[PDB]
């Protein structure tokens, strides 16, 4: 759905009425969806920096467009309970974006007008430079989590030979108190496994007898132990390298293992407890954010409904959704409705006869 | 996009505004009178009653 | 731009060359030039020539009243000579160059039309020198 | 946003573009403001494609005097300009001569 936001010299005091729904006047033939706005009760204060005001809440509201976008993107980013297709049912602050948008209130106890444009208008703008700011980096510590999490689970990944052997080696497998021996996993596959059991004297001498041991099975191969000499150990990694085994002087280390487990399960529930005011504090202050939007928006449709017609402040707005398709139509006829206000050319273009706005969700 | 009288218009229209500048400078300037009319009272007869304190 | 055999000769005249360089040293100086100009002698005198004099000690010619322009400006409506005539104004046209402000000192004084009837005068190369001094004095005008 | 008069003046006799050369006429419009920024806008734009915005009329008429005295300046340099292509001339028969 898009939205189209006129504003017109609201001369006569029943146009009101021609914003709202009069079916001689309606969109479309009474097929596109036509609504009055609510206009905010806003000072003047000056015209000769006004254009400056204007100019400089323009390049706001592109900045804005891209914090704004980015918060959506994040909280799309989630995945939980909000997703890019899925869930998208987006809130202002309790109920449907558009049942706000169509009974849009200006923030008068938030943010009064006795105050000047300017100082309001700054008020709007670093109240987002603050929420821009705590979104930056609450956002950039919820990456380092996710992150931490996404280590930890791949590092809790990996066959015997691109991970240690957690649930598959222990102590008994090692030697224990040794004096001259050392342990080495020498993994064998089926392939030369009766290679390795018949000719691992050949492979090192001064070596433990009956040493073929074989603790675990995994799909490349079957992991298995040989107890060795100092010197055997360099002779059966030499000419073991070779026989296509994998060599590992792995030592067997129970924190190695708790540690690392302990840090993911503990990592991933805290990450959720604190995911959960992830999303409590970005949707209520994504939607804030579109308040205040919308009411920056409004500000902007004063301002340029003012300079058009003059000092005179007098206006009215409205919101519209023409019909897909329908569009060049409803250009034309309003083309031909406003282009009498002023008679001469108001080649329209972006400078429509009525003072307009964009926006699309 | 004007003719001469819609031309004419908007000048008027740029001098309400210029009339609403000089009302506004005007009650700001009365604005700032009250204030220095207040602060010069205060030091000045504050100076007047201290050198008759040490007098006294 | 010749070489001979006898090297005297390139002791010589590099000797010639730089006492003929100090010599015109001697001669680049702002004091004489004053002197000869409160007598009126107004020769191709080397100063007249000098680039560096123009250059750098045309601030000295912005003197108490410009007594010095002011003698010029009245050498130009007593004096005839063509020589003296062709020196002022060059000089004239040398100081409006370095000095605008002086230009309008000038202008104050009416001194463009008076170099204005000098354009006609008998002797057609100061009617140039003149002619010169007339375009140093259009920058900015 | 334009809201102000317009001072029309035409003239002819087309003279030589001050940096193109092109013999063409002189039709001038004038449109100014009061804004500052707007002010900034306007000259900005206005430099971009053509103008002249070196002088500036106001109340004194005692600078339109002083300049129409300029153009009788304006004159006797046009003068000046005649003595100097009679120079041109005499100086490069003498060369061509021999």
């Amino acid at each position: 759905t898009e939205f189209w936001l006129i504003s017109a010299p609201g001369e006569k005091t029943c146009q009101q009425t021609w914003e709202k729904l009069h079916a001689a006047t309606t969109k479309n033939n009474n097929l596109a969806v036509s609504s009055k706005f609510n206009i905010p009760d806003l000072k003047v204060g000056t015209l000769d920096v006004l254009v400056g005001l204007s100019d400089e809440l323009a390049k706001l509201d592109a900045f804005v467009e891209g914090v704004v976008k980015k918060v959506a993107q994040y909280m799309a980013d989630v995945l939980e309970d909000s997703k890019d297709k899925v869930q998208e049912n987006l809130l202002a602050s309790g109920v449907d974006l558009v049942t706000y948008i169509t009974r849009f209130q200006w923030d008068m106890a938030k943010y009064p007008i006795k105050q000047s444009l300017k100082n309001i208008s700054e008020i709007i703008a670093k109240g987002v430079t603050q929420i821009d700011n705590d979104l930056k980096s609450r956002a950039s510590a919820y990456n380092n989590l996710k992150g931490n999490l996404q280590n930890l689970e791949r590092k809790n990944a990996g066959s015997l030979l691109t991970r240690s052997l957690a649930e598959i080696v222990k102590k008994d497998d090692f030697v224990l108190d040794s004096e001259y021996l050392v342990t080495l996993l020498v993994v064998v596959p089926k392939l030369n496994h009766n290679d390795w059991i018949k000719q691992y004297e050949t492979l090192a001498e001064m070596v433990v007898p009956r040493s073929s041991n074989v603790l675990s099975e995994d799909q490349d191969s079957y992991l298995c132990n040989v107890t060795l000499f100092r010197k055997a150990v360099d002779d059966f990694r030499h000419k073991a390298r070779e026989n296509k085994f994998i060599v590992r002087d792995f030592q067997y280390n129970e924190e190695e293992m708790k540690a690392d487990k302990e840090e993911m399960t503990r990592l991933s529930t805290d990450k959720k407890k604190q995911f959960g005011p992830l999303v409590r504090w970005l949707k209520v202050n994504f939607s804030e954010a579109f308040i205040a939007w919308i009411h920056i928006k409004a500000l902007r449709v004063f301002v340029e409904s003012v300079l058009r017609y003059g000092l005179p402040v007098n206006f009215q707005a409205m919101l519209l959704q023409p019909n897909k398709k329908s569009v060049k139509k409803l250009r034309e006829v309003l083309h031909e409705l406003y282009k009498h206000l002023d008679s001469s050319a108001a080649s329209q273009q972006e400078y429509y006869p009525y003072v307009y706005y964009k926006i699309d969700c | 996009a004007l003719s001469d009288a819609d031309v004419q218009k908007q000048i008027k229209h740029m001098m309400a505004f210029i009339e609403q500048e000089a009302n506004e400078k005007a009650e700001e300037i009365d604005a700032k009178a009250e204030e220095e009319f207040n602060i010069e009272k205060g030091r000045l007869v504050q100076t007047q009653r201290l050198k008759i304190m040490e007098y006294y | 731009q010749q070489k001979y055999d006898d090297e005297d000769i390139s002791e010589d005249i590099k000797f010639l060359l730089e006492k003929l360089g100090e010599s015109v040293q001697d001669l680049s100086s702002f004091d004489e030039y004053s002197s000869e100009l409160k007598s009126g002698r107004l020769e191709w005198s080397p100063v007249h020539k000098s680039e560096k004099f123009w250059r750098e000690n045309a601030v000295r010619l912005n003197e108490k009243n410009y007594e010095l322009l002011k003698i010029l400006t009245k050498l130009l409506e007593v004096s005839d000579d063509p020589q003296v005539l062709a020196v002022a104004a060059h000089d004239v046209g040398e100081y409006v160059r370095h000095y605008p402000r002086g230009k309008r000192v000038i202008e104050q004084l009416g001194g463009k039309q008076l170099v204005m009837n000098h354009m006609h005068h008998e002797d057609q190369q100061v009617r140039y020198n003149a002619l010169l001094a007339v375009q140093k004095l259009m920058v900015h005008n | 946003r334009g809201n102000v008069f317009l001072r029309q003046a035409e003239i002819e006799n087309p003279l030589e573009d001050p940096v193109t050369g092109d013999y063409v006429h002189k039709s001038v419009f004038i449109i100014f403001f009061q804004g500052d920024q707007l002010k900034n806008r306007v000259k900005k734009i206005c430099e971009g494609f053509r103008a002249s915005l070196y002088p500036c009329p106001e109340t004194p008429q005692e600078r339109k005097e002083m300049a129409s005295g300029v153009n009788t300046r304006i004159d006797d340099l046009q003068m000046v300009l005649n003595q100097t292509e009679d120079h041109r001339q005499r100086v490069l028969q003498a060369a061509a001569k021999n």
